């Protein structure tokens, strides 16, 4: 089940690593390569708003 | 859209508990937890008696508790004393932003 | 300590505008909500709008919308009330009470928690 969010930073919803975090990148020597980092522990986030 | 019901007025003996109850609108009362009681000596101004449904603030001993059961909120009052003659009200969160105040129940001692 | 008061009584006829003051003492005032509830002699309590302190922002309940003015004054810790076109019905006293706190992430307006109250206003009109 791949769930398609849209999300810049902070990725949302989805299926966590197995048993440590796990680095993705493609070369880790130029600067212009966006390295992933795969967490194992979820954080919480809530968001709110007002009353239109 | 008109104020929460209330009896007239109600008695009792020394040392014996009384219930003041309120019935509401579902908007009103059956749906926000936002129940306040209100007692006033007469020629002056009115003090807080409960925060929520149920809640004691400081300064105010153990006597009254309240609680709610649908849309009806009650008030028990325990250990009357000549210090009891006073005019309760309810109010409650109506929707909104808007507050609504009931109508006034006077006890009498005995 | 703290205390909320008020202005002395006033006589106004038919037709023209009441001024009621309320002074706030002791403590921040412009992080408390201050609402105002009227009493008619014999009845119980009717609740008019409140005002919030730091925007200046009102709310005004039913059957007053149109004939009151909320405004504040910071510097001089004073919250003022503007009720034109008076009637024989409104002949009541009037409080000024502080509500819940101002919070910037949740909206406690609305909640009915008046600690300190104002000793009252009495207008009569004839
Ligand atoms: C996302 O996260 C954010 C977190 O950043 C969330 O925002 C937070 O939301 C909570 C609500 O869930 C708010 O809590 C509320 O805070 C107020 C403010 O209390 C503080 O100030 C009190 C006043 O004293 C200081 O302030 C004045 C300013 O003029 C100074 O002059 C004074 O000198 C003081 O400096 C102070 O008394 C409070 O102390 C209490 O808490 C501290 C914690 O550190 C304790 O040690 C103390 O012992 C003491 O317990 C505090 O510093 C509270 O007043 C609120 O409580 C009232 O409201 C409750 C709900 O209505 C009610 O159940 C309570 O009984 C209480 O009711 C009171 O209400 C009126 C207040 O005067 C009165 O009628 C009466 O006194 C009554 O008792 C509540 O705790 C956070 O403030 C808020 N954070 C910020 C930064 O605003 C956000 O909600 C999250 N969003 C989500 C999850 O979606
Ligand atoms: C957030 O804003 C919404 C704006 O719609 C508020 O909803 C409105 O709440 C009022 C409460 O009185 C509703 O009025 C009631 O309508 C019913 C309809 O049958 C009527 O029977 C009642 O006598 C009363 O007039 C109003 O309908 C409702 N709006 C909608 C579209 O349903 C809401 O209350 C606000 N939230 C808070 C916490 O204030
Ligand atoms: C990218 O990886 C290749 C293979 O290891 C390496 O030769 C190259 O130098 C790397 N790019 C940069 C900019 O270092």
């Amino acid at each position: 089940g791949i769930r398609p969010v849209v999300s810049t930073q902070l990725l949302l919803n989805g299926s966590l690593a197995e048993k440590e975090i796990v680095i993705r990148s493609e070369n880790l020597t130029n600067n212009a390569k966006i390295i992933i980092v795969h967490l194992h522990t979820p954080v919480e986030i809530v968001c709110t708003r007002p009353n239109n | 859209q008109s104020a929460l019901t209330q009896p007239a007025s109600v008695s009792g003996s020394p040392g014996q508990s009384i219930t003041i109850s309120c019935t509401g609108t579902s908007s009103d009362v059956g749906s926000y937890n936002l129940v306040s009681w209100y007692q006033q000596h007469p020629g002056k101004a009115p003090k807080l008696m409960i925060y929520e449904v149920s809640k004691r603030p400081s300064g105010v001993s153990n006597r009254f508790s309240g609680s709610k059961s649908g849309n009806t909120a009650s008030l028990t009052i325990s250990g009357l004393q000549a210090e009891d003659e006073a005019d309760y009200y309810c109010c409650s969160y109506a929707g909104s932003s808007t507050v609504i105040f009931g109508g006034g129940t006077k006890l009498t001692v005995l | 300590q703290v205390q909320l008061v008020q202005s002395g009584a006033e006589v106004k006829k038919p037709g023209a505008s009441v001024k009621v003051s309320c002074k706030a003492s002791g403590y921040t005032f412009t992080g408390y909500y201050m609402h105002w509830v009227r009493q008619a002699p014999g009845q119980g309590l009717e609740w008019m709008g409140w005002i919030n302190p730091n925007s200046g922002g009102t709310n005004y309940a039913q059957k007053f919308q149109g004939r009151v003015t909320m405004t504040r004054d910071t510097s001089i810790s004073t919250a003022y009330m503007e009720l034109s076109r008076l009637r024989s019905d409104d002949t009541a006293v009037y409080y000024c009470a502080r509500g819940g706190w101002i919070s910037l992430y949740y909206d406690s307006s609305g909640y009915p928690n008046f600690d300190y109250w104002g000793q009252g206003t009495l207008v009569t009109v004839s």
